RNA sequence: UGAACAGCCUCUAGUUGAUAGAAUAAUGUAGAUAAGGGAAGUCGGCAAAAUAGAUCCGUAACUUCGGGAUAAGGAUUGGC
RNA sequence: UCUUAAGGUAGCCAAAUGCCUCGUCAUCUAAUUAGUGACGCGCAUGAAUGGAUUAACGAGAUUCCCACUGUCCCUAUCUAC
RNA sequence: CAGUCAAGCGUUCAUAGCGACAUUGCUUUUUGAUUCUUCGAUGUCGGCUCUUCCUAUCAUACCGAAGCAGAAUUCGGUAAGCGUUGGAUUGUUCACCCACUAAUAGGGAACGUGAGCUGGGUUUAGACCGUCGUGAGACAGGUUAGUUUUACCCUACUGAUGAAUGUUACCGCAAUAGUAAUUGAACUUAGUACGAGAGGAACAGUUCAUUCGGAUAAUUGGUUUUUGCGGCUGUCUGAUCA
């Protein structure tokens, strides 16, 4: 199996676990659960989400 | 589907009913198409016949050129937006309703199709496959 | 007149009436067919459903269009300790069908399966056997007149086994009891082997094995009184009706003068006993091991339990059985697993079945992580460790 | 010869097999004729691999190829790439692509030693085609026609375009392929030549309701006899 | 608060009256939400949804020249 | 030419007025006994029995389009009583 | 709707398929005829919903015949097990087109079904037009608007208890009653059999799908009084916190 990452927050997706979606402009993203896809449907910055290794990354919070 | 059919294909979970408008993928002039039909649907009282991605319906051109308005014609179905379970279990979907026109047999009238196209249609009819920049 | 526009019926009259089931323990109403040459074996195994969860496994189907290919399935686990066998009985057959004619027990009964025979057992005496433990521990003379006259008599015989419900995270403290046919050898092999199994335990992996197709008995889910829209699928009204819609318009013609059998109306939704066929073995796994839910190509010692255990269950400490898709019942519900009563090749249920990954994460929200190593690592130290 | 072989009934034969010089590539799920042309014709000197890419019968549209070199879409399993790896032989080279685009067969038309690609291609997929392929390339379209994969057929000694393809544009591609180009038709008047066969240096695959005149066309600027 | 004897909350004053208790089946009455499609339902868009204040831009055919007109159609709005 | 008191003028129409009739042609739709525009030997239109036209207005009747939605595919769930 | 006879049609040949002139029947899903029951009222259109029955079988199963070479088709037998659709117009039944499908067969059950719905039509009282009438008024001529009441009783049906079989508990047997699965596509057989060619099968095998049914909730989606967490408006608790 593969596990892979999820678009807006970065948790690891384990196979058949949450969502994918192919936007018009042919690019994949990947959603581990309906919250980090509603995040990305209200379209708000994954850098400004507390909780998303992004932010955390950004941060120097826990690196 | 039925007579073009190369090989089966799984179920996937129907989105489009009779009077979807889907919009025109290819650059054959037409812009959005509207479906009227189903190829292979089966008969229950008040149901309306479905398509799913992949799936043949009869179409006609509402918005587009007037050579291909007021008929109807084959159409395929490459871009659902109704999320649909493959068999390795990922639940996908698109953004958007998008089909091409077609002969019977299957081949398209267009000659290139924009945007993505899946691979569960792309696998069944070979043309689209031909014509389709990106599957996924 | 003719109805205007044909239509399928709604429902199934083959499952009538849908009533209570009698006991919350689902009767096996039949057994696999015996044949005198395979040694002695039961047919039927008992266990309490414990939950469901995911597995990837490679497809072996040489023709399909994902074969060679992962593909992610449903399992549900069924938690299956070791079954204690006290008792067996002999059926002669009569004109009037099967007959019991004795019924031979144990020595020793435990206090779980004891408590069956009583509806108030914090206040009682305990007699219960004591006088079947006194005709006992003589030298044989009530005994085998009793099991020579099963040998002499009685061509099918069955065990009364019961489960170790103290091994399971149910409060119940009361074990089930039922009879499992056997299907080997001769009547006397038969209760020679239950005669030498008496106060002992049969594991699971001793009637079951993997890659084989089995059936599920047990009591559904239960609903109580349900209106006829969900109770049997009929069509839902229109917006503008009076006196309500969830209803059947037409329950009946003029003529005859009566409200049919066949027509669905209102009633009792859920708990009746079903028997669900060709359901596949993938794991028959031991409690006593660790990394139950690891596979080959997995190899990281993760028990067959979910983060923070199965919802409204518990722990699996004990031993179960992986099988493919759902089964009749509710969670903590005893369930029968019984052996197929035909030999089916189909392409399907001669495929052999080996895992890749099984999922542990917990089923109380969308886990994340499958292990609290895993966790741990992903999110680094928290306030709470030091 | 240009084979007459169909894939179940498909005359499309360039969309379920890539054919080069050293290695040929087919469809998992494939009739025992389509199977036994390949097998007579390109014989044991040249291996055959039964694969799956994408977890598609398609390979031939997924896929681009070169004696030196294969490409595949991101979307290719490790099963499949170990495969193909262990398939084929050492000289080639198996990089996985990750592009947008991502079906390298109708992207990309390509032969030994010169290739068209796709104009909207990333900077970084056309470094790494010159870099495993080891192949100079153009972005260039064929007529309006931005699949040139699909929409070309190309070998080293000369190439099948699109029938409706502009003159001016036909002594411009052949002078920026070295090659002599042909405006021609496949499988009955099918527009997609590239999907409609496969092609190397002695060897030309097409369907079965390819006519005469458009088989003696193949063999002409192909020069196979 | 707000354009406002609108709606919502409060002060003075006045009530705390309308058989109650326990559970939460079906079918109701009243109030709601729904993936994908969007009137395919129906005699008929019945019912519901959508729009909504204010500022700026822009506004057709026709006309009894007064209108149509908030036509249609766009953009903005908090706190400091 | 006969007849009558005098023979329907200007206009209008399958109109809320046309039996035949789902009139014929065009348009609208994939498909229209619906709608609209024309045609007129009009069973049985027609001039204060008022005729024709008409801006604005209408809890009036009818057709189409955009938006919108559990009206529907196909049902599910929640609250109060 | 079905027979009998057979002058003829069918290149030739009554009967493969038809069949004139005659003649024997069946049915009560047509419309008449009659007036037996009901006028101290049996709710008179159509649709929606739902069950069951009939066979005079549209499809599916197995067959017989051909003016059956193959493909397609036609006639007939056992057969009612199983299915028989989505729409535009019209209040309609009917009809007529579009389209899918294996097929879009015909009917009954107080012209099934209004204390099941609806109320478009018809069929009150308002109103307009045309024709008729001096007039009041008339018109299965056209148009528009027009209150759809009650079940808590008995039975039936769906579910739920329960006295009495010495008491109580556990494990069982099975009389009887019900019953369920259905249809298609693709690959291959095979461009094979057959055929002069055009054309072009079938059995076995494999992978899927349609309709139906019984469960189930690992995943995905829906639902939110978990009023669980966060945010926001207006007001009130002097502010802050809450
Ligand atoms: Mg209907
Ligand atoms: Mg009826
Ligand atoms: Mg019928
Ligand atoms: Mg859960």
């Amino acid at each position: 199996m593969k596990v892979e990452i999820d678009s807006f927050s970065g948790a690891k997706i384990y196979p058949g676990r949450g969502t994918l979606f192919v936007r018009g402009d042919s690019k994949i993203f990947r959603f581990q659960n309906s919250k980090s896809a509603s995040l990305f449907k209200q379209r708000k910055n994954p850098r400004r989400i507390a909780w998303t290794v992004l932010f955390r990354k950004h941060h120097k919070k826990g690196i | 589907s039925g007579n073009g059919a190369q090989g089966t294909k799984f179920r996937i979970s129907l989105g489009l009913p009779v009077g979807a408008i889907m919009n025109c993928a290819d650059n054959s002039g037409a812009r959005n198409l509207y479906i009227i039909a189903v190829k292979g649907s089966g008969s229950r009282l008040n149901r309306l016949p479905a398509a799913s991605l992949g799936d043949m319906v009869m179409a006609t051109v509402k918005k587009g050129k007037p050579e291909l308005r007021k008929k109807v014609m084959p159409a395929i179905v490459v871009r659902q937006a109704k999320s649909w379970r493959r068999r390795d279990g990922v639940f996908l979907y698109f953004e958007d309703n998008a089909g091409v026109i077609a002969n019977p047999k299957g081949e398209m009238k267009g000659s290139a199709i924009t945007g993505p196209v899946g691979k569960e249609c792309a696998d069944l009819w070979p043309r689209v496959a031909s014509n389709s920049g990106v599957v996924v | 007149s003719h109805r205007k526009y044909e239509a399928p019926r709604h429902g199934h009259l083959g499952f009538l009436p849908r009533k209570r089931a009698a006991s919350i323990r689902a009767r096996v109403k039949a057994f696999p067919k015996d044949d005198r040459s395979k040694p002695v074996a039961l047919t039927s195994f008992l266990g309490y459903k414990a939950g469901m969860t995911t597995i990837v496994r490679d497809l072996d189907r040489p023709g399909s269009k994902f074969h060679k290919r992962e593909v992610v399935e449903a399992v549900t686990v069924v938690d299956t300790p070791p079954v204690v066998v006290v008792g067996v009985v002999g059926y002669v057959e009569t004109p009037r069908g099967l007959r019991s004619l004795t019924t031979v027990w144990a020595e020793h009964l435990s206090d779980e399966v004891k408590r069956r025979f009583y509806k108030n057992w914090y206040k009682s005496k305990k007699k219960a056997f004591t006088k079947y433990s006194a005709k006992y521990a003589q030298d044989g003379a009530g005994i085998e007149r009793e099991l020579a006259r099963i040998k002499k008599y009685a061509s099918v015989v069955r065990v009364l086994v019961h489960t170790q419900i103290r091994k399971t995270p149910l409060a119940q403290k009361k074990a089930h009891l039922a009879e499992i046919q056997l299907n080997g050898g001769s009547i006397s092999e038969k209760v020679d082997w239950a005669r030498e199994h008496f106060e002992k335990t049969v594991a699971v992996d001793s009637v079951f094995e993997q890659n084989e197709m089995i059936d599920a008995i047990a009591v559904t889910k239960g609903h109580g009184f349900e209106g006829v829209t969900h109770r049997w699928g009929t069509k839902k009204l229109p917006r503008k009706t009076h006196r309500g819609l969830r209803k059947v318009a037409c329950i009946g013609a003029w003529h005859p003068a009566h409200v049919m059998w066949s027509v669905a109306r209102a009633g009792q939704r859920g708990y009746h006993s079903r028997t669900s066929i060709n359901h596949k073995i993938y794991r028959v796994g031991k409690g006593d091991d660790e990394a139950n839910g690891a596979t080959s190509f997995d190899r990281t010692k993760k028990t067959i339990t979910p983060m923070g255990g199965f919802v409204h269950y518990g722990e699996i400490k004990n031993d179960f059985i992986m099988v493919k898709g759902c089964i009749p019942g509710n969670r903590k519900r005893i369930v029968t697993l019984r052996k197929s009563l035909y030999t089916n090749t189909s392409r399907k249920a001669l495929e052999e079945v080996s895992l890749k990954w099984i999922d542990t994460a917990s089923k109380f929200g969308k886990g994340r992580f499958q292990t609290p190593a895993e966790k741990h690592a992903f999110m680094g130290t928290l306030k709470k460790d030091l | 010869m240009a084979t007459r072989t169909q894939f179940e009934n498909s005359n499309e034969i360039g969309v379920f097999s890539k054919l080069t010089n050293t290695y040929c590539l087919v469809a998992v799920g494939g009739s025992e004729n389509f199977y036994s042309a390949f097998e007579a014709e390109l014989g044991d000197a040249i291996p055959i691999v039964h694969t799956t890419i994408a977890g598609t019968r398609i390979i031939g549209r997924m896929t681009a190829g070169n004696r030196r070199g294969l490409l595949v879409p991101t979307q290719t399993t490790d099963q499949e790439l170990q495969h193909l790896r262990n398939s084929l032989p050492d000289s080639v080279k198996i990089q996985r692509v990750e592009e947008r685009l991502s079906a390298l067969g109708n992207v990309i038309c390509c032969n030994d030693y010169v290739a068209l690609v796709h104009p909207d291609i990333d900077r970084e997929t056309e470094e790494l085609i010159s870099d495993v392929l080891g192949v100079e390339v153009f972005r260039q379209t064929i007529s309006g026609n931005i699949l040139v994969g699909s929409y070309c057929s190309l070998s080293n000694q000369g190439g099948l375009v699109h029938p409706q393809t502009s003159v001016q544009d036909q002594e411009e591609l052949s002078s920026l392929l070295q090659v002599p180009l042909v405006a021609g038709t496949v499988n009955r008047g099918s527009s997609v030549v590239g999907a409609g066969m496969v092609v190397n240096d002695y060897l030309a695959v097409t369907g079965l309701d390819t006519t005469a005149p458009e088989l003696s066309v193949i063999e002409s600027i192909f020069r196979l006899q």
